[PDB]
DNA sequence: ATGCATTTTTATTTTT
DNA sequence: AAAAATAAAAATGCAT
């Protein structure tokens, strides 16, 4: 249930759909947090920023 | 049950460097006419 | 619902080139002058 | 949230041009005026 | 996805 | 000798 859609023009948008999965990114009030939306931020924020720079260059 | 989805989102602007490149190409614009009377 | 956000905003320094080529037409307009008066 | 600015480099050779064109309109001036002793 | 709370079935202790 | 009352283990359900 991890999606996307471009829901703008130069803008897509990234969504775990599963209901209890915020659960899992944050933990909760009896789990340790298992965090795995955050760590894919901070590869494609440095993909993205150097191919745009790329496109460019 | 609740629906607590996360969202990530990757988004651009390029409207200003539009409008560069409109402000560029009017600039060379006005050399190539004056080049017309040289 | 938590969004996590990458913005990319895109950008050209357009005021020197502007700046160079109005250099040039100011220049060659010089030649014109010289030929014709 | 996170935004990054993304530059392209935009550029002209000028600098020679006004030094090439002077020197002709200087060229002109020079034998025009001269072809009229 | 990971875990906790309630219901049901069971083997043992105790009363009759 | 029967079987009422109990704690522990397994299954269903909801909770973050």
């Amino acid at each position: 249930n991890i999606r996307y859609k471009k829901t703008g023009d130069l803008q897509y948008t990234i969504t775990s759909h599963a209901a209890y999965s915020g659960f899992l990114e944050f933990g909760t009030r009896y789990m340790e947090a298992e965090p795995f939306m955050w760590p894919v931020y901070e590869v494609i924020r440095k993909s993205t920023v150097e191919e745009l720079k790329a496109l460019f260059e | 049950m609740t629906e607590y989805k996360i969202k990530a989102t990757i988004e651009a602007s390029v409207a200003k460097f539009k409008r560069q490149i409109d402000s560029a190409v009017k600039s060379v614009q006005r050399f190539k006419r004056v080049a017309d009377q040289t």
